[PDB]
């Protein structure tokens, strides 16, 4: 459409995409989050995930808010305010 | 039918699109089925008549190997049989009639005894053949200073085995013997394991038999240089009757 | 490292007020870099801080402190870039080197979209080829969670890519039995087996895994740059089969 | 050359003529009309298939000679690189090695392996045990008796 | 029971009385008899002898290089000395194989237990954390000679139990087989000891691919301090030829003057020496044991490298040297070198005096190659002071003649690579006394084309058949094998010749049309044995049902060996292929 803008290169996200998941935004498809009782926190740590096996970037996530929840909530005066919407 | 058979070409040529209509919804009741009684009493009787005379003198050529095979077990080389046909009825003989009476003789006694190892059983495990190496060979058992948090026992016991048997006197005192190596129950990586931190031995070492296009892949290279068979092929086009008594 | 470098200089201009300058306005510098980076932490600020600190003492002089703007320029490098992690990539054999490159292929390729561009043989009997990909795609798969396979069309599609071997001589017999073209030994299988132990081929993640079966199906576990960093060092090409689709 | 030639049309006799140009017998020549006659259907040039048919006769048969002189090899293809007009020959490579994945096992050519004997110009007694895993392997690096018994009389006469 | 129907069941040998036989060894009279059996014992003997000297030096390097990594490691792995007092000594074996054992030095005023730690015994975290802690108190108790549980508490706490402070060394065995998650945990779990001054620890991990390979694949959180304190090695067998070659030039000098080796075979070890980089001196060694084995089987001039057996120097071994086809030429040249004939009648076996003569006489010789090569690896350490070189290359080199061609990749001998080259020609009685692969044999019992192989065989099946005419009436199929192919191959030709999927019932007559019917009719008609079988064939369809039988048997044969995966479940009426040929 036209000061200037930096993009992120792949290992600059690599980090921060966890500082994410780590901060309750996203979580995993088929999840489940923690056990109530013991035997179910016992066999939680005997059998692992495909997420666990997989690699980092490929395991299928999940997310928390949609976009127009977003799109009402924030300062609509940004300069990305134009991309809140589909 | 189509232009490439027995290439990658092949593949890409065989591995195309059909039509649903061209579909010969076909059956075998569209033939006769009838009991498997005499279905197996002719099976054997072309494995008894049918391929009988040319079969005893392929089997008289494939001998002289003996000494050749002797020999290289002499210097602790474990065994490989590959190719096709039915792989028992050779090694059951070989053994017998050459290497035990053979080596009982020139160890100087007793003859040098063995046990055998279905391994096409589907109940095919490894603790029973532990106890059975526990009887025969009679090792010493450990310690409570190394079985380390129910470290599992067989395994410390045959570190401890092999480094008791580092300087002892160079000969030997048994063998054991496979068959079907990649059967059901004793493909898995626990009896693979286990024969495969084995034949280190100089007092023993083992004759295999194979059948399986990817046997080959199942062991690693650790394994392999471990274990150490010597790639020798042998193909019969054997019928394999009493082997049909599983599947 | 201070102490290091104001004698590494020799420089006899010195106080402490100064010394907590430069390093005030140096972490000025880092925070104004990454800030955007993570925001309001400090923990792996205080690493990343230990890890690229003495570089930038290093390049800290008399100049560089009448005017630390120009030793900012002079130690932008790692603000702009973190790279903190450590020519090659292995010291490895050739086939394990060239067999994982067929995978990628044969898990983010149509098995119907291949018998063009991986085919060499000159026909004699008849029969027609197809005609390849009609229609363009628009997602790439490099972003899609791969597909399964058997191995029989690894062994097809590796033995296609080789690399020529088995040098022949156009003589009057030398390459009438030669057979210039790998085959199925025992090596592949074997350094095969060592992969799935390496855990850079996976399978359906299995106790009591059983690499022999007829159904089982496989997969792999690599990212593009894995498969990009094995290619210019043997100087193999396949970027041409992926780069024309999306 | 013929084989860029697409779609060519053969008979009886013109084939006859090509096999009996070795003075190859009627048998041989039989077959391989059968077998266009019954595969000539799908073709893109017959002279590719005659080709590798005839010198897959052609090397079964002659190995006995061949076997003992290595001179022969070169004169054979290089009569049939000019037979049908070409300088360059690795085509004719494949026209060979092709045929014989095609031909691979028929019972016909069968009879003539166990009749002719080359199983790829050696024999079985000798090759089983090249394979299978042996150290008594004849490799015929040394030589035969006869040979010497006969070589001794060349320089019996050194004299003159 | 039947004998075989159990499993791991022993069974006891017998034995014959005895023998009273001295020739109770493999090795055997070669030459239709021609050999003596003494001789046999002369081979015999020398054999283990030469194979037991050898192995010397097999256990002396073995032991040597391990030797040399444990010093390296040790070296690396202690008064490493840090600053900030918060950190942990790391460690990178690039690719090592991860299997030997390495040592611990004391250092009084501290006391020192390994750790390692396996896939297996670590699937979560608590219990290779109970792992670590048993062998660390079960370790350092009976050092010095009350019970505390298994936890991180008591490794801060061991200042009060025993007064020694301590160090330790972790060693992740198989790093690369592992829980990343667990092992993330657990070493998160681990940095939580680093507050109270007087303990030290230290890592390692035992790599087998790469770095760049998986310090991506766990959480950078880890990773940051991990870029703190490392240290790095290249970590293999073959170390820069530096033993390998050792070896090489061992076993020249250890039957040296005798033997010698083609282009083709060291060309092909050459190959093989790069296909497993961790393990490669012990196949080679292994396969130059098989070179020798087989050696000392097939060749009778065996016992004629001990000059003591020149006194047996029998004439059936001088008629068979004779055919050296080397030495006719030799002769011939001589022949025209000299148009009078006198001395080829001095020498040669019209009197076998002066054959043996010169059978000693050019028996004694160097073979100056090898001794070549040898001072020429000397050449090379002494001036060029290389390790980072194979001789195998160099050896294949000269034996081309393109050596000059090689060294010209290092470029700096030039002012004498022409004296240094050797003039590379054969030599007479080159036959006896050398070896290489032609035989075919190396590659048919180490290195086989498995399936390959196989379907060479599948596909020919005469390779095997006893391809035999007369004794046909004897056995009953003396009418049908001729006429009959067996039922495997054809079988397999239809499988490979129709397409990806295949039906039964049409596929099956379409096999079924290549049969005889009233000749394995009369197959059934020569046997009077099974009367079942008898009434059984008295009915046409009986050739059906029984190609049925064969064909049945057969594919369920051919299931377990790989060929199909049986399709449609429930439906069990048409299949697919996996394997192809070539």
């Amino acid at each position: 459409r036209i000061n200037t803008i930096k993009l992120w290169l792949k290992k600059d996200v690599k980090n921060v995409w966890e500082n994410l998941v780590q901060l309750d935004f996203f979580t995993e498809k088929s999840a489940v989050g923690l056990r109530d009782n013991a035997t179910a926190a016992f066999y939680a740590s005997n059998y692992q995930f495909q997420g666990t096996m997989i690699p980092f970037d490929l395991r299928s996530y999940q997310m928390q808010i949609i976009l127009q929840e977003l799109r009402r909530i924030i300062p609509k005066s940004n300069m990305y305010y134009s991309w809140t919407q589909l | 039918a189509s232009s490439f058979l027995d290439t990658f070409e092949g593949y890409f040529d065989q591995r195309k699109i059909v039509r649903t209509n061209a579909k010969s919804r076909h059956t075998m009741s569209m033939a006769p089925d009838v009991t498997r009684e005499e279905f197996s009493l002719v099976s054997n009787f072309f494995n008894e008549n049918f391929q009988k005379r040319p079969r005893q003198k392929l089997f008289e050529i494939q001998k002289k190997m003996f000494p050749q095979y002797w020999f290289e077990l002499t210097q602790g080389f474990s065994l490989l049989f590959y190719g096709v046909g039915s792989k028992r009825n050779f090694l059951e003989e070989f053994a017998i009639d050459y290497l035990s009476p053979k080596i009982a003789y020139s160890q100087l006694v007793n003859s040098i005894p063995c046990l055998i190892l279905n391994g096409y059983n589907p109940s095919c495990n490894y603790r029973d053949v532990f106890k059975e190496i526990t009887d025969l060979l009679v090792p010493a058992e450990l310690t409570r200073s190394e079985t380390k948090y129910w470290g599992n026992h067989v395994i410390l016991q045959i570190q401890k085995m092999i480094d008791f048997y580092k300087n002892q006197p160079l000969d030997i005192k048994l063998i054991l013997v496979v068959h079907n190596l990649d059967g059901p129950s004793i493909r898995k990586n626990t009896f693979q394991t286990m024969l495969s931190f084995l034949s280190v031995i100089r007092q023993i070492a083992i004759v295999a038999s194979t059948d399986h296009i990817y046997a080959p892949l199942l062991w690693d290279n650790m394994k392999a240089q471990n274990y150490n068979f010597v790639f020798h092929d042998i193909s019969n086009f054997e019928p394999s009757t009493v082997e049909s008594t599983f599947q | 490292c201070l102490r290091k470098r104001i004698i590494e200089e020799q420089i006899t201009d010195c106080t402490d007020d100064q010394f907590q300058n430069v390093a005030a306005n140096f972490i000025h510098l880092i925070v104004q870099a990454f800030h955007s980076y993570t925001g309001n932490d400090i923990f792996a600020l205080n690493d990343l801080i230990d890890f690229k600190w003495p570089k930038y003492v290093s390049r800290i002089t008399k100049e560089n402190i009448f005017e630390p703007l120009a030793l900012y320029k002079s130690a932008i490098k790692l603000f702009l870039s973190t790279d903190d992690n450590l020519s090659q990539t292995y010291d490895l054999s050739i086939i394990s080197k060239y067999l994982l490159i067929a995978s990628y292929i044969c898990s983010y390729l149509e098995p119907r979209y291949d018998a063009s561009i991986f085919s060499r043989k000159t026909r004699i009997i008849q029969g027609r080829a197809a005609y390849g990909r009609r229609k363009k795609k628009e997602v790439n798969p490099r972003y899609l969670q791969p597909s399964l396979f058997a191995i029989e069309r690894l062994l097809a599609i590796f033995q296609a890519i080789f690399p020529i071997q088995g040098k022949a001589e156009s003589g009057s017999l030398s390459a009438l039995r030669e057979e210039s073209l790998m085959k199925a030994n025992i090596e592949v299988f074997q350094n095969l087996s060592e992969l799935h132990t390496l855990k850079l081929i996976a399978t359906t993640m299995n106790k009591n895994i059983d690499y022999l079966s007829p159904k089982v199906r496989w997969k792999v576990n690599v990212p593009w740059e894995i498969i990009k960093e094995i290619s210019e060092s043997v100087h193999f090409n396949i970027s041409d089969y992926f780069s024309d689709i999306h | 050359s013929l084989l860029v030639k697409k779609y060519c049309k053969m008979t009886t006799e013109e084939i006859i003529r090509l096999c009996n140009d070795f003075e190859l017998p009627r048998e041989v020549a039989y077959k391989i009309v059968d077998e266009y006659n019954i595969n000539a259907s799908r073709l893109v040039c017959p002279w590719q298939l005659v080709c590798g048919l005839v010198l897959n006769c052609t090397f079964i048969v002659f190995n006995e000679r061949r076997r003992k002189d290595p001179r022969i090899d070169h004169f054979i293809v290089s009569k049939m690189c000019s037979l049908m007009l070409t300088s360059k020959v690795d085509d004719v490579i494949e026209c060979v090695k092709l045929v014989k994945e095609l031909i691979i096992g028929e019972k016909w050519f069968r009879d003539l392996q166990i009749r002719y004997d080359d199983f790829d110009g050696i024999r079985y007694d000798e090759i089983i045990f090249r394979k299978l895993g042996s150290m008594l392997q004849t490799t015929n690096i040394l030589v035969t008796d006869d040979q010497y018994n006969i070589w001794k009389k060349r320089i019996e006469m050194d004299l003159a | 029971f039947a004998d075989a129907q159990r499993s791991h069941y022993t069974v006891y040998p017998s034995l014959p009385q005895s023998n009273k036989n001295d020739k109770h060894i493999p090795f055997v009279k070669l030459l239709s008899g021609k050999e003596s059996e003494v001789n046999v014992e002369k081979r015999w003997e020398l054999y283990h002898q030469l194979h037991s000297h050898f192995h010397d030096q097999v256990d002396h390097i073995i032991d040597n290089i391990e030797a040399d990594l444990k010093a390296e490691i040790s070296d690396l792995l202690y008064s490493e000395t840090t600053q900030k007092r918060r950190c942990f000594n790391t460690i990178f074996l690039l690719g090592s194989d991860s299997t030997t054992k390495i040592e611990l030095k004391d250092e009084s005023s501290r006391y020192n237990v390994l750790i390692e730690l396996t896939p297996k015994e670590s699937p979560n975290v608590r219990m290779m954390l109970r792992r670590s802690m048993y062998k660390l108190y079960s370790a350092a108790d009976a050092e010095e000679h009350n019970d505390v549980s298994y936890d991180l508490s008591l490794v801060e706490n061991f200042k009060r139990l025993f007064g020694k402070d301590l160090a330790m060394v972790f060693n992740f065995k198989d790093v690369d087989s592992i829980n990343f998650n667990t092992l993330d945990n657990f070493i998160i779990l681990l940095k939580s000891a680093f507050k109270y001054d007087h303990v030290k620890i230290s890592l390692i991990f035992n790599i087998n691919t790469n770095l760049s390979n998986i310090e991506k694949n766990l959480r950078q959180s880890t990773i940051r301090l991990l870029k703190r304190n490392y240290h790095k090695l290249d970590v293999s067998s073959n170390k820069g030829f530096k033993y390998g070659n050792q070896i090489f030039q061992s076993f020249l000098d250890t039957v040296d003057g005798k033997l010698n080796l083609s282009d083709r075979f060291v060309e092909f070890i050459l190959s093989k020496m790069a296909n497993n980089t961790n393990h490669n001196l012990q196949l080679l060694t292994k396969m130059l044991d098989y070179s020798l084995m087989s050696y000392f089987f097939q060749n009778a001039f065996s016992v004629f490298i001990d000059p003591v057996n020149v006194d047996f120097l029998n004439d059936d071994y001088l008629k068979i040297l004779s055919r050296c086809p080397t030495f006719m030429f030799f002769v011939e040249g001589l022949i025209k070198q000299h148009a009078p004939a006198d001395e080829i009648l001095s020498l040669l076996t019209n009197k076998n005096r002066g054959l043996e003569e010169f059978f000693v006489e050019f028996l004694v010789r160097e073979n100056p190659i090898n001794g070549h090569a040898k001072f020429v690896a000397r050449f090379l350490e002494e001036e060029l002071n290389i390790t980072n070189f194979n001789l195998i290359e160099l050896y294949h080199n000269l034996l081309i003649g393109k050596l000059d061609s090689y060294l010209d990749r290092w470029s700096a001998c030039k002012e004498y690579k022409d004296r240094l080259h050797f003039e590379p020609i054969d030599t007479i009685f080159q036959e006896l006394f050398t070896l290489d692969n032609r035989s075919g044999l190396l590659t048919q019992s180490i290195f086989p084309s498995y399936k390959s192989n196989i379907e060479d065989n599948l596909l020919s099946w005469e390779q095997v058949l006893p391809s035999l005419d007369k004794e046909n009436y004897d056995t009953l199929s003396g009418d049908l094998d001729k006429i009959m192919a067996p039922v495997l191959g054809q079988l397999f030709k239809l499988y490979r010749e129709a397409n990806m999927t295949i039906n039964i019932y049409d596929f099956y007559i379409a096999f079924r049309e290549t049969l005889p019917k009233e000749e394995i009719l009369n197959f059934i008609r020569k046997d009077p044995s099974n009367t079942k079988l008898l009434e059984l064939a008295e009915t046409p369809d009986a050739f059906d049902k029984v190609a049925l039988i064969l064909f049945m048997q057969a594919i369920f044969a051919f299931e377990n060996m790989g060929l199909i995966k049986f399709q449609s479940t429930k439906s069990y009426d048409l299949v697919e292929k996996c394997v192809w040929r070539g």
